[PDB]
C-alpha cells in the first residue's frame, strides 16, 4: 500500500523522490552551509546550519561544506543533516513509513555500509531499507545486462564492466577527476581574463559558467588555431552582480582537462584510455558485446561532442577489426535515480527488503549478505 | 547472488521447450500458446528456451527483447527479469539482447512461422513528473494589530486594499505589497511569512520581492491587471485582534486511554508549541479559507493516523467548508509556515539564540 | 574633505560586499534620520547610483515619510519583541564583570 | 557604529550607577532604521545632525567589513549655510543665529 | 607563492592571496576608531603604515598574548603625531598583523 523512497546520495548533487516515477521529485545540490558573520537581526529565524538549496540561496553570507567528498561520506552529521532535510523538508513525508532505496558508490568500504544502516535503522526508524549500486542502476537504466559504465559525476570518474547483470571487482577501476576539478581548472584559467574567483559563495558562478558554456572540441589543435585567429566562438556570459565578462577559448579547454590530465597536474590517464586498460583487465571472450555497450553516465557527460570525440578516441586505439558505438541518452544524468524507481517498484522486491525486525536479530550486519 | 522466491518462476525450466513472457506494470504474465512467435511493438518480452542434452544435464538460454516503442520501465523490467530468473537458475544460463527489426538469426530460428509485430501495447507503469516544478497562484492577506494573522483571499485587484498587507504568490517569484497605511506589526509578519514560504514549502528556490504603491512590478500587473483605484484601509483597531485570535481550533487524537478520543486542545491562538505532544497525533482547522492540517507525531501509532485523516475528512462535510479545502499531512520538524503563525514562538531546533558566534 | 559623496559612498559599501548579495541590496535601499528630509534628494539618489551601476540593474529606494523618527519606531519594536528579553544585560552582571560587559553582550 | 569604546563604559557606568536602571541595551541606528520598515535585506543610509553612516545587512546578518562612517552631516550643512549667506551680507555668529540658520535649512 | 623548481617556476601551483599592507593598513584603520582617533583621508593613510611600520609584531601565540594585553599594561606603547598629539596603541600592535594568519578579521 505504501510507496518506496528512491534516494540518490551524488558527491555534489543529490536526488530524492517516489518509486515508480519517470524523473526524480527533488533535485538539490549536497552543501551544509554554516554562517561566517554575527545576525543583529535578532529574533527573525536565524539558524546555525542552513542546509540544501535554501544554503544555495543566502550563499554569500554562510561557508559551505560537501559532506560527501570523492563519492565516499566522510562528514556523518553534516550527512544526517542532508538525510533530515531530505525527508522532512523536501520530500514533506515521514521515514517512519515509507522504506528508502539508497545508493553507494563502487568498492565502498564495509564500515560506511554499517553506519548507512545504523543511522537509517536507528535515527529516523525506517521499516524497511536496500542499499544498491550507481553503475548496475545505471546499466538497468539503460536496458542491457552487460556493458562498461563511465559514471563521472561531481566526485570521481568510475568505470565499471558487468557481465551478466553484475559487476566485475577486480576490473571496476577509479580515475579522481571530475566536474569539481573542472570547475577548478575554469576558476585558474579565468585570472588571465582580469576576472577573480576565489571564495567557495561564486565557485557555483564558475559552476554555472561550465554548465551552460562548454563544449567538447573532436580536434583540439585547429580549434587553437581558429579561436587565436577569428573570434567567431567568444561569448559573453551575465554575472549577478551585472558585469558582463567575456569568454573566448576557455568554453572548450576546460572540457580538455579529462582527455589530458597534465593540465593540473596529476600523472595519471586520460578518461578515454583508461576504458580500454579496464577492458584489457577483463576476459576475452566477454569482449566482442562489452566494447558495444558504452554506457554514459552522469552530470559531467552533458557536454555537446562528448560522444564524437569518444567515438574518435576509442576508434583511434582499439583495433580496426571491431565496431565501436557510443550510447548517450539523455537523462543519463538522473539515470540512477531511474533505475532505483524502476527496482524498488518491482513485484519481487517486496522480499529483498531489510526490515527492522531482521535488523534487531542481527545487528548492523544483515546488509553485506542481502545487498549482494 | 540472492535467490528470488516469486511464485510464477515455479514453472521455468522443469521440462524442454519454450517459455515466453510479458511485462506489464513492473510485474510478468505469461502470453497464450496460440500467442507465441508474435510480439507487440510497444512492449518488452523475456524468452527462455531450455534444451535436453545426451549427457542428462539441461542447458537454458534467456532473451529480452525490447520493441522500438516500448517505454523505459518496460526495457529495464525485460532486463531486471532476465538478471532475476537466470540468479534464480544456478548461473548455467546465457544472456542475450534483442532489438525490434534487428534480431539475431538465431532469434529468428526459433519461431517456425516468423516474427509479425502489431502496433500498440500495455500502458506504462510511470507518471510523468518533473524534477523540481510548482504551479501556484495565490493571494495572502496579512491583518492586525497585535495578533497578526493570514488569510487566503481571491486573486484580483478588489480585495486590495491600503490598511493591510499581501503577499501574491506566482512559483518561483514571491511578491511582497505593503499598504501606505500599513503599521509595524503586519509587515514584520509579511516579512516573516515571505521568507517562510521561500525557505520551508521551496527549500530557497524562489525570490522574494517586496514593493508598495507606484512601484508594482510587471509580473504583479501582469497577473492582477491594471491598477485601479484603492479603496483605502481601516485603521487597525482591537476588535479584528479577537477576531484573528477567534480562527484555529486544535484537536488531539490518541488512543493512550484505550479507545477512540478526539478532544479540544484549544480554541485560543497563539498556541503553545509544547502543547504538541509526539506520542500523540493533532488537527488544526483553520477551514474558513479551506485549510486543514494533520500533524502527526513520530511516535504515533498507524491506526491514529489513519483515524485522523478520517475525522479530518469528516470536517469538511460536517461544518460545511467549502469544495477547495486541502488536508495538509504535516510530520514533525516538516512544518507549513502558515501552520506556524498560530503557535507562540516557534522554535526549530537548529535555531540561533541571541547574536550568534 | 577629499572623501567623495554619499552616493559613492553608496556604492562602494555594495562592492565591498562579497559578489552574490548586490542584486538584492541594489533594489533596498532605505534612507533614515533628519538629513534625508529634503525634496528630490531620491531623485538624485536614484540618477546617481543608476549612473554608478551597471544599467542591467534595477535600483529601487525606499523613503518612508516617517524616517525621521525611524530609530526609535525600530526601538519600540526591539525592546518590544518576545526574543529581547535574554539580551537585557542585567544589575547583577554589571557588578560581576564591570562596564566591560557592554562589548560581549551588545554587537 | 564606529565609536570609540570609553563612551560605551561610560554609558554604561552612568547609567548603572546614577540612575540605578535595572536594564540597558545599546543598538546601532542604521538596524533599528531596518527594524522600521519591515524589511531584512538592505543597506541603510542613516545620517543624524553629526553621523551619516553606511550599514549593509543580507538576511539577518550584518557585514561589519563593509560599515561605512562619515562625519558629514547637519552640524556641517548648517556651518556651510553661514559661511555662504555672507555672500548676500547676512552675518551669522552667534550660536542662536546658528539655530536660525538651521531652520532656514530646514524650512 | 611560487614554487621554483630547477630555477623555473610552476604555473600551475603559483597562487595569489589579495591581501597585504594596503589592507593591513585599512584593517589598522579601522582599529583605531575604538580608541577615539580618527583617520579617514588619503592623507593620514600614511601616518597610519607609518605606525603600522614602526609599532607592530608578530605574536607566537594570540589568545595569552590577548589575556596578557588585557590584563596588564606593559607591552602598551605611545606614538608622535606630526600634528604633536601622542596617541598609545595597546592590544592592537598585535592584532593587526594576524589578518594575514585569519583574514575574517576584514571579512
Ligand atoms: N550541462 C552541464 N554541463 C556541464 N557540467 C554539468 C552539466 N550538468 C551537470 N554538470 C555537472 O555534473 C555534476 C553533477 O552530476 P551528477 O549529479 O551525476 O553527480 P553526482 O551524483 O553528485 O556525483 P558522483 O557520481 O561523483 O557521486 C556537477 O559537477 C555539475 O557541475
Ligand atoms: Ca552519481
Ligand atoms: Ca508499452
Ligand atoms: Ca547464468
Ligand atoms: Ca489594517
Ligand atoms: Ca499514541
Ligand atoms: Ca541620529
Amino acid at each position: 500500500e505504501t510507496t518506496a523512497l528512491v534516494c540518490d546520495n551524488g558527491s555534489g548533487l543529490v536526488k530524492a523522490g517516489f518509486a515508480g516515477d519517470d524523473a526524480p521529485r527533488a533535485v538539490f545540490p549536497s552543501i551544509v552551509g554554516r554562517p561566517r558573520h554575527q545576525g543583529v537581526m535578532v529574533g527573525m529565524g536565524q539558524k546555525d546550519s542552513y542546509v540544501g538549496d535554501e544554503a544555495q540561496s543566502k550563499r554569500g553570507i554562510l561557508t559551505l561544506k560537501y559532506p560527501i567528498e570523492h563519492g565516499i561520506i566522510t562528514n556523518w552529521d553534516d550527512m544526517e543533516k542532508i538525510w533530515h532535510h531530505t525527508f522532512y523538508n523536501e520530500l514533506r513525508v515521514a521515514p517512519e513509513e515509507h522504506p528508502t532505496l539508497l545508493t553507494e558508490a563502487p568498492l565502498n568500504p564495509k564500515a560506511n555500509r554499517e553506519k548507512m544502516t545504523q543511522i537509517m535503522f536507528e535515527t529516523f526508524n525506517v521499516p524497511a531499507m536496500y542499499v544498491a549500486i550507481q553503475a548496475v542502476l545505471s546499466l538497468y537504466a539503460s536496458g542491457r545486462t552487460t556493458g562498461i559504465v563511465l559514471d563521472s559525476g561531481d566526485g570521481v570518474t568510475h568505470n565499471v564492466p558487468i557481465y551478466e547483470g553484475y559487476a566485475l571487482p577486480h576490473a571496476i577501476m577509479r580515475l579522481d577527476l571530475a566536474g569539481r576539478d573542472l570547475t577548478d581548472y575554469l576558476m585558474k584559467i579565468l585570472t588571465e581574463r582580469g576576472y577573480s574567483f576565489v571564495t567557495t559563495a561564486e565557485r557555483e558562478i564558475v559552476r554555472d559558467i561550465k554548465e551552460k558554456l562548454c563544449y567538447v572540441a573532436l580536434d583540439f589543435e585547429n580549434e587553437m588555431a581558429t579561436a587565436a585567429s577569428s573570434s567567431s566562438l567568444e561569448k559573453s556570459y551575465e554575472l549577478p552582480d551585472g558585469q558582463v565578462i567575456t569568454i573566448g577559448n576557455e568554453r572548450f579547454r576546460c572540457p580538455e582537462t579529462l582527455f589530458q590530465p597534465s593540465f593540473i597536474g596529476m600523472e595519471s590517464a586520460g578518461i578515454h584510455e583508461t576504458t580500454y586498460n579496464s577492458i584489457m583487465k577483463c576476459d576475452i571472450d566477454i569482449r566482442k558485446d562489452l566494447y558495444a555497450n558504452n554506457v554514459m553516465s552522469g552530470g559531467t557527460t552533458m557536454y555537446p561532442g562528448i560522444a564524437d570525440r569518444m567515438q574518435k578516441e576509442i576508434t583511434a586505439l582499439a583495433p580496426s577489426t571491431m565496431k565501436i558505438k557510443i550510447i548517450a541518452p539523455p537523462e543519463r544524468k538522473y539515470s540512477v535515480w531511474i533505475g532505483g524507481s524502476i527496482l524498488a517498484s518491482l513485484s519481487t522486491f517486496q522480499q529483498m527488503w531489510i526490515t527492522k525486525q531482521e535488523y534487531d536479530e542481527a545487528g548492523p550486519s544483515i546488509v553485506h549478505r542481502k545487498c549482494f | 547472488h540472492m535467490v528470488v522466491e516469486h511464485p510464477e518462476f515455479l514453472k521455468a525450466g522443469k521440462e524442454p521447450g519454450l517459455q515466453i513472457w510479458r511485462v506489464e506494470k513492473f510485474d510478468l504474465v505469461p502470453v497464450p500458446t496460440n500467442l507465441y512467435g508474435d510480439f507487440f511493438t510497444g512492449d518488452a518480452y523475456v524468452i527462455l528456451k531450455t534444451v535436453q542434452l545426451r549427457n542428462g544435464n539441461l542447458q537454458y538460454d534467456l532473451h529480452y527483447w525490447l520493441g522500438n516503442e516500448c517505454s523505459q520501465d518496460e526495457s529495464g523490467a525485460a532486463a531486471i527479469f532476465t538478471v532475476q530468473l537466470d540468479d534464480y537458475l544456478n548461473g548455467r544460463a546465457v544472456q542475450h539482447r534483442e532489438v525490434q527489426g534487428f534480431e539475431s538469426a538465431t532469434f529468428l530460428g526459433y519461431f517456425k512461422s516468423g516474427l509479425k509485430y502489431k502496433k500498440g501495447g500495455v500502458a506504462s507503469g510511470f507518471k510523468h513528473v518533473v524534477p523540481n516544478e510548482v504551479v501556484v497562484q495565490r493571494l495572502f492577506q496579512v491583518k492586525g494589530r497585535r495578533v497578526v494573522r493570514a488569510t487566503e483571499v481571491p486573486v484580483s485587484w478588489e480585495s486590495f486594499n491600503n490598511g493591510d498587507c499581501f503577499i501574491l504568490d506566482l512559483g518561483n517569484n514571491i511578491h511582497q505589497w505593503c499598504g501606505s497605511n500599513s503599521n509595524r506589526y503586519e509587515r514584520l509578519k509579511a516579512t516573516q511569512v515571505s521568507k517562510g514560504i521561500r525557505d520551508n514549502e521551496r527549500s530557497g528556490r524562489a525570490r522574494v520581492h517586496v514593493s508598495e504603491e507606484g512601484t508594482e512590478p510587471e509580473a504583479m500587473l501582469q497577473v492582477l491587471g491594471p491598477k485601479p483605484a484603492l479603496p483605502a484601509g481601516t485603521e487597525d483597531t482591537a476588535k479584528e485582534d479577537a477576531a484573528n485570535r477567534k480562527l484555529a481550533k486544535l484537536y488531539k487524537v490518541s488512543n493512550g486511554a484505550g479507545t477512540m478520543s478526539v478532544s479540544l486542545v484549544a480554541d485560543e491562538n497563539p498556541f503553545a508549541q509544547g502543547a504538541l505532544k509526539s506520542e500523540d497525533c493533532f488537527i488544526l482547522d483553520h477551514g474558513k479559507d479551506g485549510k486543514i492540517f494533520v500533524w502527526k507525531g513520530k511516535q504515533a501509532n498507524t491506526e491514529e493516523r489513519k483515524a485522523a485523516l478520517k475525522t479530518a475528512s469528516d470536517f469538511i462535510t460536517k461544518m460545511d467548508y467549502p469544495k477547495q479545502t486541502q488536508v495538509s499531512v504535516l510530520p514533525e520538524g516538516g512544518e507549513t509556515p502558515l501552520f506556524k503563525q498560530f503557535f507562540k514562538n516557534w522554535r526549530d531546533p537548529d535555531q540561533t539564540d541571541g547574536l550568534g558566534l
